[PDB]
RNA sequence: UGAGUAGCGAAAGAGGGGUGAGAAUCCCCUCCACCGAAUGCCUAAGGUUUCCUGAGGAAGGCUCGUCCGCUCAGGGUUAGUCGGGACCUAAGCCGAGGCCGAAAGGCGUAGGCGAUGGACAACAGGUUGAUAUUCCUGUACCACCUCCUCACCAUUUGAGCAAUGGGGGGACGCAGGAGGAUAGGGUAAGCGCGGUAUUGGAUAUCCGCGUCCAAGCAGUUAGGCUGGGAAAUAGGCAAAUCCGUUUCCCAAAGGCUGAGCUGUGAUGGCGAGCGCGAAGUUCCUGAUUCCACACUGCCAAGAAAAGCCUCUAGCGAGGUGAGAGGUGCCCGUACCGCAAACCGACACAGGUAGGCGAGGAGAGAAUCCUAAGGUGAUCGAGAGAACUCUCGUUAAGGAACUCGGCAAAAUGACCCCGUAACUUCGGGAGAAGGGGUGCUCUGUUAGGGUGCAAGCCCGAGAGAGCCGCAGUGAAUAGGCCCAGGCGACUGUUUAGCAAAAACACAGGUCUCUGCGAAGCCGUAAGGCGAAGUAUAGGGGCUGACGCCUGCCCGGUG
RNA sequence: UCUACCCAUGUCCAGGGUGAAGUUCAGGUAACACUGAAUGGAGGCCCGAACCCACGCACGUUGAAAAGUGCGGGGAUGAGGU
């Protein structure tokens, strides 16, 4: 399990915006993956030292084009708190 | 009016569930002729 | 030990107890309990073989010793127990090594008494011998069939046998209901009179107070359908039109034996 | 077609602004009205994005709709401590070997699975539009680890460790009543802030509002449960210092538990009120909660296992204690959850397990009006006919209608007084049926509780007087009596026509069964009967209690 | 998953009456019976909310509802409901 394919996307939002102020990050990763090879991964591929990862993940949400009704992918929501003097990220 | 119908996941599961067609011998042939039909949902 | 209710409620009208005088003790041994779920009438694949049955208060088994097996080392007697399972009572009698256990508590049986069982103790009651050391004439209970398996034949409250006589291997004894048998001399038997005899004389008042005691109503065939009873159907009060009176799954049901003719054991019940 | 007819699904809205092409229906404001042991606040099963923001109004919405539980685009659920997993087991299920069976398979030992139970460490403030014991703030606690630090023991006359093995514990029922304490309430006194009014009067014992803070740490306790020591050891598969059983000696100490209360936790937060921020005490009342199944009584006699303590067998050269520094995973987490998101085909007068659930009067979670809080309920307005439905009154008579007082009317609360025939002496009995009930003074009545007092609260009575037709001035809480069949009684039944004289019942009787009982399910293994033993089980019949239960064995069994 | 029964394990029942059995006191007796108070708290006990049931009537009967609603009723510590 290379860390690299751990971090799947971030996510560009409001909340997204407000979190990067005070330090906290959000990053989709991996389904499988637990609170720990992504705190693992963040670390060796930033170079950056971390305080506290939360995870949380969403169900797929439904949805309907034309006459269709497919579910939307699930996701796996990553926080990570960094510790102070560290840092940031692109 | 407690109708006749009560939903529990857990008892859908323990009693339709996939699991417990596959123990029995007769769930087997259900499945069997399930698949043979083509439905989509194959089990409860 | 009889006690009755003066009738205040209209249930209580016909009743009777037992007051626990002849009890000494309310907490059991923690030791000696097991666990006990009651089955209520069902077979091992579920279905109901025993009607008339289930639904009591909830109860906890005190494995009794039947054996008597442990010989030569002096029972000392401190308790009398109750028990809900089996009408008579039990006593927990500890030994000088160091072991408790359990024993129906025999008629005239008192805390502090003595108790022995080797193939030569005193009898008195309490005591258990094999038959061979029990001399004639002398009422005995808990007796056994096949040796060393425990005692099964007189248990209940109030049950006594009597022994008439000794010839060899076998043994003559009057079991309850006076059909003398003939058994093995071999065996160990509980020298006494079981101790809880005023147990008959119960007038359970309440339908209730059955029902606690785990015995579902009974309804009679009279009253059942024709297809679920052979006596029922009919219109109004029938009498039984079916010659002999009947059970529910065809066979007579009044005066007539029902032991399988050829058993082995009919040899040895003959000799009344 | 019926036909522009029935229906438009319990309910109070009114008005002024706003938006808009268009407004009874959408937004804001002011009154008014409804629930308030809920129509409130959390939380299950369950629903699965319906939750939030911005847009749209063809369809859905029993009307309209600019509106949303509809459509479109985005966004939203953060846990070592909450619930469940890596902890335990009940019923039941599965089941290596095996037992049985035409085949498939049935049964079941070892063993495992299985919460609705047991054990188990975080809480009170803040925060946005959606999350919060999860995010932030301050304080904590739990398990484990050592690059480290100090205090100590011996590195075999061994320090330390402790078992998938014993033993103790966990460990249990129902009802009743004391006590102790605390949620909670009263605003009683005091305190702080604001106000003194225009309708006649009120700087006055006048009006509105508020009047607190954990978990953890250290003490303390109402209390509850406990006797302790010494020697021995036919037992607890092996051990024994442990447990148990004996014998000798002292008799209150010591021990275990303990709601809660004290300080700190708080130099902080919250706090009426215009980012800041006053006072923040005492008194009174007081549990459906906790001490706690603690005590008493009762019989229907009231789970298991692991967590935990301990005993050795055993391992043993490096460990113990405390610091310091670290590690702590997976799933749930949005929203509805007495409702328009669940189950009833519906935005349906139905059903939906738990926790909290205030005030005035009151015994109360009843009753009626109200608090926090929520709601005004998805077709309207205007005529005020019949007829139908739900209600309110009716002179006189009063059950004359009627199959039948069906329905309706009437009693109803509390305190005094008297209560019959019969009775199985309990009952019958709230029998019947009479009297009083308001308000003021004598009174911060005797007296009682609370407290050192001050004060607060409970309130038997009488004696004077004052009112109205009417004093439990409303809401709501027995109609009663005499006789008689049937059934002793409480209970149960034809979900969805029939709740009864039918069923059951305790009691009685007959009969079967000596225990691999009989009887019953199965072919059989297996079971129930029963880890029960003729004072117990099965079957037939009758049905409390009192007095009794006569003759016939020719026939059938 | 409705319903009948059963097993395992939890949970609910505002409030008020009646007053059993025993027990203490006093008398009573040689002693025992017994008599009167006090205490006591039992009932498939009583009245009555939640909860459950479904006895009467009315309405509804192409209904709000493929069995209900409104007003009265029965049980409500038990063979109880869940």
């Amino acid at each position: 399990k290379d860390p690299r394919d751990v971090l799947k996307r971030p996510v560009i939002t409001e909340r997204s915006a407000d979190l990067m102020t005070e330090k906290k990050y959000t990053f989709e990763v991996d389904v499988r993956a637990n609170k720990t090879e992504v705190k693992d991964a963040v670390e060796s591929i930033f170079g950056v030292k971390v305080d506290k990862v939360n995870i949380m993940n969403y169900k797929g949400k439904s949805k309907r084009v034309g006459r269709y009704t497919g579910m939307t992918s699930r996701r796996r929501k990553a926080i990570v708190k960094l510790t102070a003097d560290s840092k940031e990220i692109e | 009016m407690k109708r006749t119908f009560q939903p529990n996941n857990r008892k859908r599961s323990k009693v339709h569930g996939f699991r417990s067609r596959m123990s029995s011998k007769n769930g087997r042939l259900v499945l069997a002729r399930r698949r043979r039909k083509g439905r989509k949902v194959l089990s409860a | 030990a009889i006690k009755k209710y003066k009738p205040t409620s209209n249930g209580r009208r016909g009743m009777t107890t037992s007051d626990f005088a002849e009890i000494t003790t309310d907490k059991p041994e923690k030791s000696l309990l097991a666990p006990l779920h009651k089955k209520g009438g069902r077979n091992n694949q579920g279905k109901l073989t025993v009607r008339h049955q289930g639904g009591g208060h909830k109860r906890q088994y005190r494995v009794i010793d039947f054996k008597r097996d442990k010989d030569g080392i002096p029972g000392r007697v401190a308790t009398v127990e109750y028990d809900p399972n089996r009408s008579a009572n039990i006593a927990l009698i500890n030994y000088a090594d160091g072991e408790k256990r359990y024993i129906l508590a025999p008629k005239g049986i008192q805390v502090g008494t003595e108790i022995m069982s080797g193939p030569e103790a005193d009898i008195k009651v309490g005591n258990a011998l094999p038959l061979i050391n029990i001399p004639v004439g002398t009422v005995v209970h808990n007796i056994e069939l096949k040796p060393g398996k425990g005692g099964q034949l007189v248990r209940s409250a109030g049950t006594s046998a009597q022994v008439l006589g000794k010839e060899g291997k076998y043994v003559l004894v009057r079991l309850n209901s006076g059909e003398v048998r003939m058994i093995l001399s071999a065996c160990r038997a509980s020298i006494g009179q079981v101790g809880n005899e005023q147990h008959e004389l119960i007038n359970i008042g309440k339908a209730g107070r059955s029902r606690w005691k785990g015995i579902r109503p009974t309804v009679r065939g009279s009253v059942m359908n024709p297809n679920d009873h052979p006596h029922g159907g009919g219109e109004g009060r029938a009498p039984i039109g079916r010659k002999s009176p009947m059970s529910p799954w065809g066979k007579p049901t009044l005066g007539f034996k029902t032991r399988k003719k050829k058993n082995k054991s009919d040899k040895f019940i003959v000799r009344r």
